[PDB]
Parts: structure tokens; sequence; C-alpha cells
């Protein structure tokens, strides 16, 4: 689920 | 002071005399010139490096030759899909940062193509001091703090709350941001706290007027049951006193 997994900076600023 | 070099200024004089004439604007030989625009705007702007002297003497420049250039300059994206706002976010350049939002023509909430706004960004960026974070609010008043991604439909709000960020998440409160809204797989900010355990941040959201505690995800999981599952029994107890 989204809600538990991690987001970095670099996958907000590349895709 | 900084000045335009003779190849940008030309390309930016070409861009004023066709700026109103859509499909010349979209022709082949005038990609050349845009590609130019694009190229040294990017390169002043949107590096950690970048200097905001420059950033703001470039702007000036631009609005010089049109408030339109200016516009149509600032808002360009790269082939991410970024604008100097999201390199700049990225970066925690806010004195750039300020400089894009005060040229007053900037689109905060342009996705870029990993599907992100600049709020979203500034979600996660270092703040190191409480004057930044004023840019930070800044930014969030400019645009739509309820802007979903279109990856999985979160919200700045979600992103901030993953992270652990109580400041983050106590500024886009402030800033008006909804604590309902629910992303793709239905959870809330809420839910996403429960999951990590951040008792704070739990209290935070619970303190805000119209808290929903008792939304369900798209599988019937609520607040107070993710709680306990991810072992975090003291958020539960908090989430049962509060529904209760």
């Amino acid at each position: 689920k989204a809600r538990r997994r991690t987001t970095t900076q670099m996958e907000l600023l590349y895709a | 002071r900084y000045e335009l070099s003779e190849k940008m200024l030309s390309a930016c004089n070409l861009l004023k005399y066709n700026i109103k004439d859509p499909k010349a604007l979209a022709s082949k030989d005038m990609r050349i010139c845009l590609n130019t625009l694009q190229h040294d705007w990017f390169r002043v702007s949107s590096q950690k490096s970048a200097v905001p002297a420059m950033v703001g003497d470039y702007i000036a420049a631009f609005e010089a030759v049109s408030p339109d250039v200016l516009r149509y300059i600032i808002n360009m994206a790269d082939g991410n899909g970024n604008t100097a706002l999201h390199y700049s976010v990225s970066h925690s350049n806010f004195q750039i940062v300020k400089l894009l939002l005060d040229a007053d023509v900037c689109n905060v909430d342009h996705q870029n193509k990993a599907g992100y706004t600049p709020i979203m960004l500034a979600a996660l960026a270092a703040v190191e001091a409480e004057k930044d974070m004023q840019v930070v609010e800044e930014l969030f008043s400019c645009g739509d703090v309820n802007a979903k991604a279109s990856q999985a439909g979160q919200t700045a709000l979600m992103l901030a709350v993953s992270h652990g960020r109580i400041d983050m998440v106590k500024g886009l409160l402030a800033c008006g941001a909804d604590v309902n809204i629910q992303d793709d797989e239905g959870s809330t900010a809420l839910m996403c706290a429960s999951e990590h355990g951040h008792v704070e941040i739990v209290k935070l959201l619970l303190a805000q007027p119209g808290c929903n505690g008792h939304l369900e995800d798209n599988d019937g999981s609520t607040a107070l049951s993710i709680a306990l599952e991810a072992g975090h029994k003291d958020i539960a107890v908090l989430l049962y006193a509060h529904l209760n």
C-alpha cells in the first residue's frame, strides 16, 4: 500500500 | 549585475514577437529558439549551485523584454516535466523559490513526469531555518495543497506524515490542507501516521477540526485497525479515545 511505502526526494523529482 | 548573453537576449526577443502566434510558436524552427531559452534558463536557475542574484537579474531582464516572456520562460518544463520551481524546492534553494514566487506568474501546481507538484516536493525538502519555512508556507498558499499525485493519488500531507516531518505537517495544516483526503487506495494521512507509529503527528491530525477517524481504505481498514496491526498500541488507544 502507498501509505506504507517510502518515497525518496529523487523519486519525487525524476520518473 | 548579471546580464543575458547576446544569444539569449536574441531568443527572448524572438519569443516576444511570436508569443501571441500559437502556430508559429509550435513551428519546428521556433523550437531551436525555445531550446536555447530552456537550456540557459535551467542552467542558471535549477542546479543546487544556482546563484540567487543571477536568477533575480535574469527574471528582471525577461520582464523587461515583456511580462509575457517572463511568464513563458519561468514556467518552462524540461524533459522530466520539471520547472525551475521543482528544482529549486528540491534543492532547498528557498531564496530562489521566493524569487520565483514573487515574479507572480508561476504555475505552482504543475506536475512533473513523475507525477508530483512543487508543493509535494516541498513536503520532503530539507528546511534548516524557520525563515525557510516561511517561504515553504508561501508556496503552500500559492498553489493547491490538496492536489493528488499521479502516483497513487498521495497528497503533500501524506508524504510529510509518512516521513515523520512534524514541521511540514504543522505547516501544511496551517496553510489549509484537508486532513481527510484519501489516496487511490483509500488511505488518509491519519492512516499513514498509524502505519509509521508517529504519535505526535497522530495528535496533530486528530486535533484538526473535522478529522474523520472513521474513514476506511478500499479494504475496509481504519486508522485504528492499522495501528494495532503495525504494533502501535499507543496510537490505537489514542484513536479509540478520539473516536468514542
